[PDB]
């Protein structure tokens, strides 16, 4: 990634080695190994002095436990089934666990049908035990080495539609996944089913253009007719925030335009007439 | 329609039966839809070439 | 990209703590070496066109193959004798970029993050370029601390081509 | 994952149906095309890098800002990631070939392969042309016939023609 | 600004005026008088 | 669309309080300097065209594929859609000189406008090589001192060069 | 938001026309009338608990009716009073940056866009501020020409009241 | 726009076969019950003001971020708009009583709401904090009796409290 | 993470050609003012928590409903993080300010930090008051001298108050 890591906030997690536990542990690496597993594990959200998990940093420590041992007993004790667990859906809770250990977003429905009856007949506390005892853990993550961010690189069997979804999952580096405004309810339980992809948007400062979130009702991904144009090259373009007069003249912010080619420079200024700034143009 | 063409017309013949269909998908915004109206030879040979 | 200075920035941000006494001693360093560096950066960005048309007839002499045998790959034609100038000439360019940047950094991702897998494809045999590289290594003229410091850089990307 | 018999499956299976004597006489050219299908793809992957080598002075022939500075195919790291999707296309291409149908491509290359272009700032478009610059060499190498006997395999040659053809089209 | 992106257009503030469609339209032989002379 | 007197208000409103003496005296010198500003504008806008004809044979001269026939920039109406939007920049970079902030710059010249350039096919990068090969010919009109009496006006030509550097690149 | 700077990049920019020197003139007028408008802008914020506790009690006075009904309205109990102060201490706040801003710009948006409808809701009588202003009107002090711009938004929010 | 009785038809018409006089026993009690529906929503709408204007002091109440300067409830326009979307949903409420089935509420008043509270900024989670502190003022103004004879007010009312908690769930 | 030395890199790398010797003698300010640097960042980080410790009495002097109950500061695990996150703006500060662009604070502290402040509830315009109430005391601290010799140290001063200045501006 060049200058697509300075928008969408990827320049620290693209040149970011991995922590490597050399087996004879000293204590200048270990401490660091802990806090590279919190912020990853935890999502960037703080540990506090009280919640630190010091009996099980001790076992860290010492030289029998490995790290994927270690990261099965933060996600079984509470403190993870207290921010994450204790306010969420059951796909809330999938396409969370895949980002924390294996570092992306759920590609296909298959994996959330295979985890929702594992979870029922077995368990949760055996539901972890799932992803860290599977294959796809074990040929990028060794024993000693932690979890990182894996949905940037290719990551062999990739989809393309799972680039997409993980710039949903996070936003940038500041995000602490509880920090979303899109709070409590699941972001890729809908686009998993219905299996289309949305816009990647980054994170913001960098990024002018964020308030636009997928829809609820969005017009069709690519339009069928020729939207009125002499000529047939339609392009579809998304708002994020519409401050115009108001509750009659804007019932519905953030939504999108598919617009013919003849008249797409007469709408760009009529959507930053209204205060409304331009999320992604594809055409169609 | 009825804006367009005044109630009598709609006929079978004049209405575009496409954009109708258009519109409910959401693929074009109701003012992309009258000037498809306006822009078609149903309302050219209706009030062009008679006004 | 890596920088002297931003290696103290990361190593300072992944341990999450401040910028104590033992990072700004490692840019305190870049900059006695940034100083003599650009004494050789001024001593290559003169010797532009000298140098690369010197290095590129000095691939010549060693290798009379290319530029006999037909094919897309040497440079037979003049398209390859134009491209000639294209790659040493891009050569010295971030050869010119890591001695002001003072580290190994623009040298790493601009020439050899992906150059093991190009030279697979593309026929270009390395030791067309690490030959290249010599003949620039011995013909920069630059003299006293500043001419090996622009010595270092040109066998680090030796080193990555063999 | 789908195949040309599994969608017959699956579109029996939503009628909810016995499969009727005149649907397997035209499931019946399969296995007989199986002879023709199995080589085509052989030829294919057998050529692979010498398609994807010869398109990249293709596309690299004709629109020559992506190796100009400040392009977006420039830096050796970009480049050498314009040959790992040079033939990422190429492995989808062939499965859609030996299963016959396109739900594999379609659910693994090109579902929300657009949006990325849009992300990253690489050019959608200039994908769409050296991708079927691909298949003029593709369907050239498949076509000729040397050492295998001759025979009509030119309808199962323009299902691969569709395949570049609607994996360029979803594209740009 | 007055009809919006999505709103079908209507006779504004027609308070003291005559429907639009009814007071306007679209639209704007000697030999048969001496024929039916004829008749 | 904002400004260097309202930025002031709405740094203050967000803080809720009034405003102190030490920032009155800081905004003294833009009543200062608008006698400064005003000209400055007045010196782009009238060698407006001569800039963007200039600067046409700049981009053309160092990248000639772009008259080259397949380029993006070919065709008599592409060509004059460059034009149109070779000086679309210069208006939106001088209302921001008069305004003195760029808010106005960022919500009408470069929101989203990287996105088209993925959409189109017009390549974005090649818009950055020739933007600021306009500022070196912007800055070297307004520096002359003919005319005029001697005035420091040069320490508004870095704004005027940032607004340049800021433009081109949030477009490459 | 409104200003004669921005008044002049708006009505150039719906022409889709340069900065001729027609607007140019309209910027030029506002650096000469801002000189004068900031003398009032200094005027008042030195004043700023002056004048808001005067005119607080310049209200009651003129008022006995609010201080002594229950209600959650009126000023009765001292969260009333407390609020009183929330009120023409964010009345005194926009007239000093419809000052500095040297329009009725930030005076348009943040009091007087939606003041017709909150009145209507709340109870609170706009009579009220309108002669809690006038009293800001009369002993803010300043003199010369200050005094008269300072003058003129503050009957600019009167209108808009009223 | 929905009711309960072309619910039962749609239910109804997806079948595709008469209603039978089990299911039609069950819809008299809405004929019965209409003698209820009828005034539990003139009860809402006679006091509608009173209700708005009584939860802007408790939203406000407890959070008195809102007339904070910065706050997103703060200025005169943005308090505006406050109470215009703070009965916008009374009266998607009191349709939803009416039609007696939430189908009107959900496409009028939910559908995308959410969204863009994300687009905007103003914090989509304190809105539903602010409106099921109405429910207790409604139900509190539905359910007391004056005047009107005893009759199973509950029942229905339930109802009304579900339309609430229904539309504060989707918007935070 | 970026440079000084590595912007002049790239911004003559998308031009793609050599370094002027007048573009290396305004790069030879850097290696003279390179001891101006490099102990103002040593200044701040010396005085780290007293800067942190003394404003953090600032915000709550003006604002008190931060530990008014029921604010947003308020209780102990909320107020941890106020701290949590005073210095975290700080660090980050300092490594732009050896850096000397930036690019790392951008993509660092303030890529996506206002996002927050809409999702979680906490006021995003106070944390801008508190921030730039910590200037007045860095720039205090790194601007007295005492002990070490007399120098031009007010040209990067400028520096620092603008980082300052952009970190509070890209949160309210
Ligand atoms: C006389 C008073 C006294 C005590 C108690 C003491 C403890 C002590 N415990 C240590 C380590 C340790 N102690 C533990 C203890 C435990 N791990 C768990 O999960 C359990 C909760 C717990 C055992 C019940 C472990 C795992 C280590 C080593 C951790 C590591 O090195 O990574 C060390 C480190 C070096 C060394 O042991 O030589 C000391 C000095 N020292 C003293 O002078
Ligand atoms: C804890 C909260 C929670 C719920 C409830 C939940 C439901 C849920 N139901 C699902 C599917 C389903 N659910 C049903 C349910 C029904 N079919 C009918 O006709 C009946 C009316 C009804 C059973 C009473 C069916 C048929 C599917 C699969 C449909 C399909 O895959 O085609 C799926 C798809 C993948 C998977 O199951 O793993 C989820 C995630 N998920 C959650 O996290
Ligand atoms: C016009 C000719 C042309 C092409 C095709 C091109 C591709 C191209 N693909 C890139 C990245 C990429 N391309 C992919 C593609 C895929 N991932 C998968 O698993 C799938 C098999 C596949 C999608 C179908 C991915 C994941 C990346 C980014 C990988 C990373 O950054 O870690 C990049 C890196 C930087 C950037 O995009 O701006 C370039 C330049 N450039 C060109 O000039
Ligand atoms: C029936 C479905 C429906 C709803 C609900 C709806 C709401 C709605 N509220 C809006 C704005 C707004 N809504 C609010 C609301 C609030 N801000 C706060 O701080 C308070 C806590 C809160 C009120 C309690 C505000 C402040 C705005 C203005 C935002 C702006 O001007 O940027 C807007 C666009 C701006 C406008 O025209 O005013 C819409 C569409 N529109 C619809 O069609
Ligand atoms: C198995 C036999 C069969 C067919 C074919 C069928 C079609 C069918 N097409 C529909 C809509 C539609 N169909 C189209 C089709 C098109 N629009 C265009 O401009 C193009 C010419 C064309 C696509 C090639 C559109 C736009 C709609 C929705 C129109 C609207 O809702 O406004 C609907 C409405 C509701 C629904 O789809 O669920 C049905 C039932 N139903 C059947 O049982
Ligand atoms: C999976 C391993 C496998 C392969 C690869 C395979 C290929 C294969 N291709 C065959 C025939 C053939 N294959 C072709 C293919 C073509 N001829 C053309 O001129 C066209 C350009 C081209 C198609 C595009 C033809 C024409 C025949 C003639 C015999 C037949 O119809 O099968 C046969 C018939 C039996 C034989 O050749 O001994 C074999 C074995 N069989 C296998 O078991
Ligand atoms: C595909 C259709 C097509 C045509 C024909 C075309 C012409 C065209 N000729 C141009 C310039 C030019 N045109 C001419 C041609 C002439 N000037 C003279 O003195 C002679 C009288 C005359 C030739 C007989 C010259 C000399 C220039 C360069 C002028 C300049 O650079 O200012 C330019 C502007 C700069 C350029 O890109 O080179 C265009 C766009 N463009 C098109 O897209
Ligand atoms: C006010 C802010 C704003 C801008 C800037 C804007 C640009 C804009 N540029 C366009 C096309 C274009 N723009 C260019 C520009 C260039 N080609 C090159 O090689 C050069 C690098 C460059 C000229 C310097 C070209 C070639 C096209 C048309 C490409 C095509 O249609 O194939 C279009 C397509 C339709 C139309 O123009 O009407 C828009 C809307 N729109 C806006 O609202
Ligand atoms: C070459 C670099 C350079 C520039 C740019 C320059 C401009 C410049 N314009 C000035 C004055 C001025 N410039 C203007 C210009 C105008 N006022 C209007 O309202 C009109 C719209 C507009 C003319 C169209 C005016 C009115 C003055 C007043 C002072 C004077 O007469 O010089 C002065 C007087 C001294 C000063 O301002 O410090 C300077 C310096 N001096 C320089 O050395
Ligand atoms: C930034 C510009 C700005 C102003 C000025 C403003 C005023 C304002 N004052 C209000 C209430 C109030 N306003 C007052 C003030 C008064 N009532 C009296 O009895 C006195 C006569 C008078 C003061 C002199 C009081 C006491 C309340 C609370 C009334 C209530 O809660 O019903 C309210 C509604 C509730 C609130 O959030 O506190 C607004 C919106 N809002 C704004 O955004
Ligand atoms: C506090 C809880 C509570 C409620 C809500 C309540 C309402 C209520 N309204 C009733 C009657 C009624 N309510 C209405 C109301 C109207 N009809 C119309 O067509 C008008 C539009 C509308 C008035 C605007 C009417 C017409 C009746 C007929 C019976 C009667 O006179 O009471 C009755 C008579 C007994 C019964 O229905 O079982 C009840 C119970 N009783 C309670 O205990
Ligand atoms: C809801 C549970 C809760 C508690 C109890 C709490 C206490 C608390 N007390 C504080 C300060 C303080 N605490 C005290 C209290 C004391 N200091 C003394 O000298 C006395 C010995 C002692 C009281 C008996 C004082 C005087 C301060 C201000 C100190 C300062 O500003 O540095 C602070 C830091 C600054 C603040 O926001 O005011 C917290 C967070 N916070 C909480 O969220
Ligand atoms: C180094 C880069 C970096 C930053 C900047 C960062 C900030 C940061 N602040 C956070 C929370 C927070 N931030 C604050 C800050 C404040 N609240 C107030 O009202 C005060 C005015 C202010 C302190 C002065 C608070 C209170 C929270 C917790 C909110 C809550 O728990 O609801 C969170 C959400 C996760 C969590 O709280 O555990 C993040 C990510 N995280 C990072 O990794
Ligand atoms: C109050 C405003 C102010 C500042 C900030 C200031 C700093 C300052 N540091 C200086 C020198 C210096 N400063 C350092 C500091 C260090 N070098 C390292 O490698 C160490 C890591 C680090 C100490 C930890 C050094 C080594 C010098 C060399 C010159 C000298 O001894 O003063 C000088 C000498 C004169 C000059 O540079 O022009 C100045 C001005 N002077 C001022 O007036």
């Amino acid at each position: 990634i060049t200058t697509a890591a300075s928008r969408l906030g990827t320049e620290p997690f693209s040149d970011a080695p991995k922590v490597e536990l050399r087996p004879k542990a000293s204590r200048e690496e270990v401490e660091s190994v802990i806090r590279a597993v919190y912020r990853h594990v935890l999502g960037n959200d703080y540990i506090l002095a009280s919640e630190r998990l010091v009996s099980a940093e001790s076992l860290l420590r010492d030289g029998n436990l490995t790290v994927r041992e270690f990261v099965r007993s933060v996600a079984k004790s509470e403190l993870y089934k207290k921010k994450f667990f204790y306010n969420s859906f059951q796909t809330r809770l999938i396409e969370l666990n895949y980002k924390h250990l294996l570092g992306r977003a759920p590609y296909d429905e298959s994996e959330v049908v295979y985890h929702l009856d594992l979870y029922q007949n077995k368990g949760y506390d055996a539901e972890i035990d799932s992803y860290i005892d599977s294959w796809e853990y074990q040929s990028n993550f060794g024993d000693n080495v932690v979890p990182y961010y894996r949905g940037f690189e290719t990551q062999v069997g990739q989809k393309t539609a799972g680039f997409n979804r993980i710039f949903r999952l996070y936003r940038g580096y500041a995000n602490s996944d509880r920090a979303q405004v899109e709070g409590t309810k699941s972001r890729l339980a809908r686009e998993l089913a219905s299996n289309k992809a949305s816009t990647i948007v980054g994170p913001s400062g960098t990024n002018d253009s964020w308030g636009f979130r997928a829809s609820a009702d969005v017009a069709p991904k690519k339009n069928l007719g020729n939207a009125v144009g002499e000529g047939d090259r339609v392009y579809r373009l998304e708002v994020t925030g519409i401050r115009s007069p108001g509750y009659p003249s804007v019932r519905r912010s953030s939504t999108v335009f598919i617009v013919p080619y003849e008249r797409l420079s007469d709408k760009i200024q009529q959507v930053h007439k209204q205060g409304g700034k331009i999320v992604s143009v594809t055409s169609a | 329609y009825r804006q367009v063409f005044s109630e009598h017309e709609i006929l079978k013949f004049n209405r575009q039966k496409t954009l109708e269909s258009q519109v409910k998908n959401g693929s074009i915004s109701v003012r992309d839809f009258i000037r498809g109206l306006a822009k078609s030879e149903a309302f050219y040979r209706l009030v062009v070439s008679v006004n | 990209v890596k920088t002297p200075i931003t290696e103290a920035i990361a190593a300072a941000d992944t341990q999450g703590r401040f910028l104590g006494n033992t990072e700004l001693q490692s840019a305190r360093g870049r900059y006695e070496r940034a100083a003599a560096s650009l004494e050789a950066a001024r001593g290559l960005t003169s010797n532009a066109q000298r140098l690369i048309d010197g290095a590129t007839q000095a691939v010549y002499q060693k290798f009379p193959y290319t530029t006999q045998t037909p094919g897309p790959q040497f440079a037979a034609d003049s398209r390859g004798k134009s491209k000639c100038a294209r790659d040493v000439g891009h050569y010295l360019r971030i050869i010119t970029y890591s001695l002001v940047a003072g580290g190994t950094g623009p040298l790493d991702e601009y020439l050899i993050a992906g150059l093991a897998e190009i030279n697979s494809t593309f026929d270009l045999s390395p030791s067309w370029y690490v030959e290249a590289l010599k003949h620039i290594k011995a013909n920069h003229g630059l003299s006293g601390q500043a001419a090996n410091e622009a010595n270092t850089y040109i066998d680090y990307a030796i080193n990555a081509l063999s | 994952t789908l195949d040309v018999f599994t969608k017959v499956v699956s579109q029996a299976d939503s009628r909810g149906e016995f499969l009727s004597n005149e649907q397997l006489d035209a499931l019946a050219n399969v296995v007989k095309e199986g002879n023709k299908r199995l080589d085509v793809v052989n030829r294919i992957t057998s050529n692979a890098s010498a398609i994807v080598t010869n398109a990249a002075r293709a596309l690299f022939e004709e629109q020559p800002q992506l190796i100009a500075p400040g392009g977006n195919a420039y830096t050796n790291r970009r480049m050498a990631a314009c040959l790992r999707d040079m033939e990422i296309i190429l492995r989808y291409v062939t499965y859609a070939i030996l299963a016959g149908d396109a739900s594999v491509l379609d659910d693994r290359c090109l579902n929300g392969l657009r949006e990325t272009y849009q992300a990253l700032g690489t050019p959608g478009s200039s994908v769409a042309v050296g991708v079927q610059k691909m298949k003029d060499a593709a369907v050239g190498i498949a076509n000729d016939p040397n050492g295998i006997t001759k025979g009509d395999c030119s309808q199962l040659i323009s299902e691969v023609a569709s395949y570049f053809d609607r994996a360029a089209a979803a594209v740009g | 600004k007055n009809f919006g992106e999505n709103i079908v257009p209507y006779q504004r503030k027609r308070m003291e005026g005559r429907p639009h469609n009814l007071v306007t339209p679209r639209y704007g032989d000697w030999r048969f008088t001496l024929d039916k002379f004829y008749s």
